[PDB]
């Protein structure tokens, strides 16, 4: 079965690829776009204001082959801030499609 | 039924799953 160390190595590469994108991807059309980020789980691109942002289930997941068309979601508000969880500075995310 | 090797594989599998859960929490 899939080991911790195999999963850590894949995560490190996912992170490396994400950091490359964060650095190299060109600026968004306006500063009202929400900002790209790596949140330790997924690599988020800039977001259009007032829209859902979707990215593929992270490929380092042990069960990635069982969620090949799954997406995780954030919502980018019209103010250029990611939608936040109540009582929290943390962003709302829906990762239900990527669960084992 | 279940064998010891099922338990040992379960435990290895859980090490990776706990790592994922830790990432989902923000790796804090
Ligand atoms: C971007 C995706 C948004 C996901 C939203 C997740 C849910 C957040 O919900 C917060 C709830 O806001 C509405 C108020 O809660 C519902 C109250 O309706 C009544 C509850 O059902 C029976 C008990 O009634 C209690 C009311 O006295
Ligand atoms: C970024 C560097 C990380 C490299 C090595 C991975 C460590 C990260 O671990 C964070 C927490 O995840 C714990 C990993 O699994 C161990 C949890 O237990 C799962 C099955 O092992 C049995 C241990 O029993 C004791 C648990 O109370």
């Amino acid at each position: 079965t899939v080991s911790l160390w195999e999963t850590v190595q894949k995560w490190r590469e996912y992170r490396r690829q994400c950091q490359r994108s964060l650095t190299e991807d060109p600026p968004p059309a306006t500063d009202l776009f929400c900002n790209r980020t790596f949140d330790e789980y997924a690599c988020w691109p800039d977001g259009e204001p007032g829209s859902f942002v979707n990215v593929s289930c992270p490929w380092y997941l042990p069960w990635a082959s069982s969620v090949p068309q799954g997406h995780v979601y954030r919502f980018c508000t019209a103010e250029g801030l990611w939608l936040q969880k109540d009582n929290s500075s943390l962003p709302w995310r829906d990762l239900s499609e990527c669960e084992e | 039924g279940t064998f010891t090797s099922d338990v040992s594989s379960y435990l290895e599998g859980q090490a990776a799953k706990e790592f994922i859960a830790w990432l989902v929490r923000g790796r804090g």
